[PDB]
DNA sequence: CAGGATGTATATATCTGACACGTGCCTGGAGACTAGGGAGTAATCCCCTTGGCGGTTAAAACGCGGGGGACAGCGCGTACGTGCGTTTAAGCGGTGCTAGAGCTGTCTACGACCAATTGAGCGGCCTCGGCACCGGGATTCTCCA
DNA sequence: TGGAGAATCCCGGTGCCGAGGCCGCTCAATTGGTCGTAGACAGCTCTAGCACCGCTTAAACGCACGTACGCGCTGTCCCCCGCGTTTTAACCGCCAAGGGGATTACTCCCTAGTCTCCAGGCACGTGTCAGATATATACATCCTG
């Protein structure tokens, strides 16, 4: 037996959002396993995106872990996430920056 | 109780991403929270796309529309063609 | 519990202004930003109240200050 | 005496705070408002640790965007210090 | 057969807010009466209170007929009803402010 | 086909509050509009309250921790008086 | 079709202005707010047409317009 | 000749489109312009006439908003006369 | 420029708790089969879209006088930054305990599901009064004096 | 104030079309009954939220000094405002054409539901090493000269 993840070449577990979807579908809707496939793929995308950013920023630190002082400058650091990621990051700080007039 | 999460499939991600970067226990967490609420913005704007076009179910097709809704301009776009390309190879397996 | 606004220090509020990329700061800066404050966290605790409420609790959880804080398009990532 | 200019030691300050992470509001102090402001709702309320905590991360994140914001007004009318007036027209704009 | 709207003493539909939640309730959810008749009154009384601040606002421009004009005056004019509803009303125009340093 | 709107219980509210007072159909749409949004909101906060709290069943109890949640202030205590009175006056029927 | 923008004309704009309670106006303004309003125009059509082609239709309905400008919390009441 | 002081019509001007509630732009031209717009995503696109009445009323509301704002925010720095910075620091305030 | 003090940046050993890994197990994913409801497609029509032409006034465009507002420069005095002595309360560590969150078991009040019925609600039609339009008289507001 | 003059409110008369009412019909609310189920309550466990105490010390505080900045005032000029004349295209009205949206019917195929099996993903436990900390140390920057 192998797994819809493995059929549809993603890290991202098929099965599980497909029974997400099932139990978030309203009013007895039905659902189909190419929706949990195009999910799937989509969340794997968006994960490889923000950590490739965020690994791309602590290799800029020199430091060999992800933090989520990274995952802020990431995030603030492209502008199609920081449009699509409009929440607060726990220890994330501020991106330095400084008006020219203020110097 | 088991508390289901998405730490092992970002941790794959991440070592095909990055084979030698880890990942803190807290970064991990909060990507965690950001995949649920991209899940769940997906989620209601498929559920609102079904209910004004009277189609009970769910497909792939409004998985698209939801994802041209929601993320925006060229992230959209690869998040589409990659979505695509998982259909695609999904039906042909 | 009574004045308990003021254990927001002025040192605080300089710190807070400074992280926020201000230079200078006005005298009454310092009260504006309690008032402000104080009514940010009654809305907040307001909705994590109902929450809790909502749910037979007399304790709040970290879950409620998250739903309320999403609630008002303030979504806080690293508690749950 | 190394007498510094004044808003030398202010741009070190700003410097200095914007590249770290920890909270800047006392623990103790902020949790006594919480409690405070809560009598209000419900008498009796006990606070879980992980929930005050959750709270001053919300606060300081969002005074700090206030702010952002107040020195942006500031800046607009030719001034580097900000006023209560700052605070109050950004407030007005962003609909609170 | 007395409706429920007569037995709750309600104006609005109890039964047509019923089906309407138990066709919005999502994954198979159950509704009971009880939720659709507090539902039914809450509408009711926001449908009495707007109309009684639009009715006032007609009166005292001296017409018999509310307009979308007198619906924004009335909408606008409590603080309330202003925070509750922040949309954008269709030839509502707008509230007659000139700021004072422009005299 | 038959399209279902509120504007006959509207109208009827109407002239229990002001008899003598009439009222224009583009106002009436608006209306209708508004009272559809207001049982989005209730009805969108009482799920996230079932879900939330892993109840099935959505009760008084959920509507009314939604309009704490949603209306504000004295309109909010006004409005649960209100669905108080009416639960009473149903139930003791 | 061809820069129609130029049609949102230097009156219309003052009258939109007067109705804010604007008292001056500057030059450049006309062309800053037609910049703006272009952008809203995008942002709003984009999504209607979003909708639209998602109903496998052709012609852009009202109601798809309600819904694109209730995407972005900015609901219009007396189309829907 | 009854030469009025530069403000006084400006005045007559506001008080007037303020208690009116029709449309201020002209409708052929904005339909163009939305055809115009949505000729970009999507050719040969049919607009249903409430479709583009409904644009306008959003555009027009949505324009006086920001002017609202954007007189706010000259108010502020001591002028009456408006300014793209105006405009530029209201909508960046607004998050837009 | 140029030296003195400096806070910040750089280098290194400690360790220490935080991350990566190993294991039980149990619950959810996978495979198979059935029923049936929803999606896909095709035909029809009708009205709702686009296109076009005449006119023509009301609005847009362009000139031009000009006065008021934006902006630069200067003085000034007042409020805020900076540093120091000091103490005041926060933080750490530990302890002591009880309220209350969380899981489990019953079971009865309560809601989902189906069938029949009928009355409330929705679409279509008609009318007349409230509101809108056109014109005039009286009232109010403004520039120039 | 005063007067001359424009803008606006009010007042009226007439029209006109939209709101309110009436009627056929339709389909969903109501009532009755059954059957499962879930949430209200009781009970036990054990976790952590609260309270207190002691000590340390880092930060808050009050004060003194100084100086940079906010603000008022003045002058310059340039650039929007108000008004007049030309033009131009928006809007009303009407008419043609067709295309595509809404509806209905058929089909078929794709998913929910149920059952069985097993494996992988989540609590629990353990090792070790990357970064925070402490200390030493270099260096580019500010200030006063």
């Amino acid at each position: 037996p192998i797994t819809r993840s493995s059929r549809a070449g993603l890290q991202f577990p098929v099965g599980r959002v497909h029974r997400l979807l099932k139990t978030r579908s309203t009013a007895h809707g039905r659902v189909g396993a190419t929706a949990a496939v195009y999910t799937a793929a989509i969340l794997e995308y968006l994960t490889a995106e923000v950590l490739e950013l965020a690994g791309n920023a602590s290799k800029d630190l020199k430091v060999k872990r992800i933090s989520p002082r990274h995952l802020q400058l990431a995030i603030r650091g492209d502008e199609e996430l920081d449009t699509l990621i409009k929440g607060t990051i726990a220890g994330g700080g501020v991106i330095p920056h400084i008006h020219k007039s203020l110097i | 109780k088991n508390v289901e999460t998405y730490k092992i499939y970002i941790f794959k991600v991440l070592k095909q991403v990055h084979p030698d970067i880890g990942i803190s226990s807290k970064a991990m967490g909060i990507m965690n929270s950001f995949i649920n609420d991209i899940f769940e913005k997906l989620a209601q704007e498929s559920s609102k796309l079904a209910r004004y076009n009277k189609k009970p179910t769910i497909t792939s097709r409004e998985i698209q529309t939801a994802v041209r809704l929601v993320l925006p301009g060229e992230l959209a776009k690869h998040a589409v063609s990659e979505g695509t390309k998982a259909v695609t190879k999904f039906t042909s397996s | 519990l009574r004045d308990n606004i003021q254990g927001i220090t002025k040192p605080a509020i300089r710190r807070l202004a400074r992280r926020g990329g201000v230079k200078r700061i006005s005298g009454l800066i310092y009260e504006e930003t309690r008032g402000v404050l104080k009514i940010f966290l009654e809305n907040v605790i307001r909705d994590a109240v109902t929450y809790t409420e909502h749910a037979r609790r007399k304790t709040v959880t970290a879950m409620d200050v998250v739903y309320a804080l999403k609630r008002q398009g303030r979504t806080l990532y690293g508690f749950g | 005496p190394h007498r510094f200019r004044p808003g030398t030691v202010a741009l070190r300050e700003i410097r200095k705070y914007q590249k770290s992470t920890e909270l800047l509001i006392r623990k103790l102090p902020f949790q006594r408002l919480v409690r405070e402001i809560a009598q209000d709702f419900k008498t009796d309320l006990r606070f879980q640790s992980s929930a005050v905590a959750a709270l001053q991360e919300a606060a300081e994140a969002y005074l700090v965007g206030l702010f952002e914001d107040t020195n942006l007004c500031a800046i607009h009318a030719k001034r580097v210090t900000i006023m209560p007036k700052d605070i109050q027209l950004a407030r007005r704009i962003r609909g609170e």
